[PDB]
């Protein structure tokens, strides 16, 4: 609906990056081989600042359970 | 003019023997490999331009997998990923993208090729190769026999009818009625009959604890099937393959679903083999479950007839 | 010296076909000792003897990069070569994402025909006007000023055969289908099919024009209701990334979405907005004038007597899409095998479509 418009409307007139986050990109089943890339790549965002950090649908990290079905 | 050819024929028998012993010396190398501990890898792509890819990272805190795997990668089952250029030790249009290969853990290089299919070549199926029933020892039954014969076996062999109309052959059959009717004897005899393999699946087997396992199991069974032309393959359920829920809410059951409509999208999204025929079951009386529109679907109907008194009396 | 000609041919072409054979025997030793490649991205350039990469023959690791290798090569963010003990760059390639064939099975646009199953040519013309025009101009929308489509979805009872409709179609088009079956996309596998589809989408970018055909999803129709992370967040995965693609910075630029649904209840709140899936197309059930047509099609290359009264049969005949009345057409013709002539009658068919209404839901 343009919710997501909006914000990266105010990020590319204030002169600061743009960091796209995937927040439901975040969940895994168990640890292995494979989620340990973004590790490295938050840290040097807080680093070289400004940014700005939008975090996509944080959600499927964020049920646990409060439902107690989860 | 007569000494160039005599020492010739001599330069010949020698050169035989200097390249004679160079394959000699590689033939033991190869072998010592092969006695295991041995790595088998799957080939994931068959392409040989474009090198380098990417595997594994480094770390820190917050979590977003990553693979990759290119130019021609074996996946070796420590699950590490592995480039190599081609050899002429086998034949790379040969082999596939998707083909099991046997390595040599040192260069990494293809010493052979392995036969087809990966993984599970399902985790329980029966074969029958020839069943011990007969039809023609059970009379009584006769109503249903009459049907059973008719809609099966005649394709195959009548095939020569067919192709003068220009219609085709059916694919699926239903069979519904009260379970334990000796209904399945029957289904048993025609196997033994007709020459097929009997491939006995079934229905809370495809079912696993296993997430998305099932439609490989499936899609394998019609695979293997392929291979053993003529082939029967028996759905017992229509209840742990004949449901799909039209309920609302109905996404925890999911993987339920996703092979039942695996099975019914891997009927039509070709155009039939008559290197297969199904036959479905059920073991509860009659549910709705939309799986019998096309005759690449199901559409033949055996019912099982009420009992006649006079058939009782000639099984008794 | 008469003699010695005639063998030394003889000899020569056998020793050669067997001394060539050897040769390449020895050719396959020198590989072995070759030295194996890891495959590496490199993160950064530190200096111009050390490089950031993250290694799969150990973790991450600073390593060097050979002295006779360019500069040139030394681009910003790309896929490199390593060693396995030397742990160096062996080459520099630049970064596309591997290309999919074991995630792109191929259909044939012509392994049928749109006078199969015909007659459902009217669903075929709506589906049409909306994707091929796109492909034909872009300018003649351009000069409006408008967003054309990126996504088409065809819901509905699988009356046609689901899958027929699309493919009667994808014929018709003549372009390059991406085939999508969806539970292979499902895995047990942390994060492949948030892999798979991002690759997927990505190869499609560079290759375009092309179309993704999506088969039956419902490995992407699942809102959660329980709330679960069971299975279930692999529903949430997946459907995030369907989202993610639409939310980006990419455009659809000449790609196409074709959607199949069976039943429509589980789309999310940023469907109905275009922008993903445009248009939501239903199936549509035959008037008896599509109806002669169809089963008319049918009866045409199979043998007949030499007079059939379709319209009677077209009466009796409601309620069915192409596939359903080619079934009975068929079934007319077993039993002229039965009564064992080439030669049709009426009876046939008004019989066939009774069986078959009955057996019906």
């Amino acid at each position: 609906c343009g919710k997501t418009m909006l914000a990266k409307a105010v990020a590319h007139h204030t002169t600061a990056a743009f960091i796209r986050v995937v927040g439901s990109e975040f969940v895994q089943k168990y640890l292995g081989e494979g989620p340990r890339m973004v590790r490295d790549v938050f840290r040097l965002a807080k680093e070289n600042a400004p940014a700005i950090i939008f975090i996509d649908e944080i959600d499927a990290i964020a049920t646990k359970r409060f439902d107690a079905q989860t | 003019e007569i000494k160039i050819m005599k020492s010739e024929v001599l330069r010949v028998t020698h050169e035989l023997q200097a390249m004679k012993d160079k394959i000699k010396e590689n033939s033991e190398k190869i072998k010592v490999n092969k006695t295991l501990p041995y790595l088998v890898s799957n080939v994931i792509e068959l392409l040989d331009v474009d090198p380098n890819d990417q595997e594994e990272d480094g770390a820190n805190i917050d979590l977003d997998s990553q693979r990759k795997g290119k130019c021609a990668v074996i996946k070796t089952s420590t699950r590490q990923t592995y480039f190599l250029p081609v050899i002429g030790l086998v034949d790379a249009e040969k082999l596939k993208p998707g083909d099991l290969v046997g390595v040599n853990k040192d260069s990494y290089l293809i010493l052979e090729t392995l036969p087809t299919e990966y993984d599970s070549r399902v985790k329980a199926m029966e074969v029958d190769e020839r069943p011990t029933e007969q039809y023609s020892d059970i009379g009584g039954l006769d109503k249903q026999i009459q049907e059973l014969v008719e809609a099966i076996v005649l394709p195959m062999n009548h095939k020569e009818k067919f192709e003068n109309l220009g219609i085709q052959p059916p694919k699926g059959v239903l069979m519904y009625g009260p379970p334990g009717t000796g209904k399945t004897l029957l289904a048993r005899a025609c196997a033994a009959q007709t020459k097929a393999t009997f491939l006995k699946l079934a229905g809370p087997q495809l079912v696993q604890m296993f997430i998305g396992d099932g439609a490989k199991l499936v899609r394998d069974a019609f695979a293997l099937a392929k291979e053993k032309a003529p082939s029967i393959i028996f759905i017992d359920e229509l209840d742990a393959i004949g449901t799909k829920r039209f309920d609302s809410e109905k996404a925890g059951d999911r993987e339920v679903q996703r092979t039942m409509l695996e099975l019914l999208n891997q009927l039509d999204g070709f155009q039939p083999n008559t290197q297969v025929k199904v036959i479905a079951a059920t073991n509860r009386v009659d549910i709705l479950d939309p799986a019998l529109l096309r005759s690449g679907r199901l559409d033949r109907k055996i019912e099982f007839p009420m009992p006649n008194e006079e058939a009782r009396a000639r099984i008794m | 010296h008469k003699e010695i000609d005639g063998r030394l041919k003889e000899l020569r072409e056998q020793l050669k076909e067997l001394t060539k054979q050897y040769e390449k025997s020895e050719n396959d030793l020198k590989a072995l000792q070759s030295v194996g490649q890891i495959v590496g991205e490199v993160l950064k350039q530190l200096t111009e003897e050390k490089f950031i990469v993250k290694a799969t023959n150990g973790p991450r690791y600073v390593v060097g990069c050979r002295r006779q290798l360019d500069k040139s090569k030394l681009k910003p963010g790309t896929r490199v070569a390593l060693d396995m003990t030397t742990l160096t760059i062996m080459r520099y390639l630049p970064r596309e994402v591997d290309p999919l064939v074991y995630n792109m099975s191929h259909e044939d646009p012509g392994n049928v025909s749109y006078s199969e199953i015909g007659g459902l040519s009217e669903q075929i013309r709506e589906l049409r006007e909306v994707i091929e025009l796109p492909l034909t101009n872009p300018e003649l929308f351009q000069r409006v000023g408008i967003i054309p489509p990126k996504g088409c979805l065809l819901y509905g009872p699988p009356g046609t055969g689901k899958t027929l409709l699309a493919r009667a179609v994808a014929s018709q088009l003549d372009c390059n289908f991406l085939k999508v079956v969806s539970s292979s996309i499902v895995d047990k596998y942390i994060g492949e099919s948030a892999r798979l589809i991002r690759e997927m989408f990505n190869y499609a970018r560079d290759h375009q024009p092309c179309i993704i055909f999506m088969d039956e999803i419902d490995a992407i129709g699942g809102r959660r209701f329980s709330e679960g992370t069971s299975a279930d967040r692999e529903i949430q995965r997946t459907l995030m990334e369907l989202l993610n693609q639409m939310d980006g910075f990419d455009t659809l630029h000449r790609v196409k979405m074709i959607m199949a649904t069976n039943r429509p209840d589980t789309l999310d709140p940023a469907l109905l907005r275009p922008g993903r899936l445009d248009r939501k197309i239903h199936i549509d059930l035959p008037n008896e004038q599509a109806r002669l047509d169809i089963l008319k099609i049918h009866a045409g290359p199979i043998t007949k007597h030499g007079e059939i009264d379709y319209e009677a049969i077209v009466k009796l005949s409601d309620g069915f899409n192409g596939a359903d009345l080619r079934n009975v057409c068929t079934e007319a013709g077993m039993f002229a095998i039965r009564a064992d002539h080439d030669f049709v009658v009426q009876e046939d068919f008004m019989k066939a479509v009774r069986k078959v209404a009955d057996s019906k839901k």
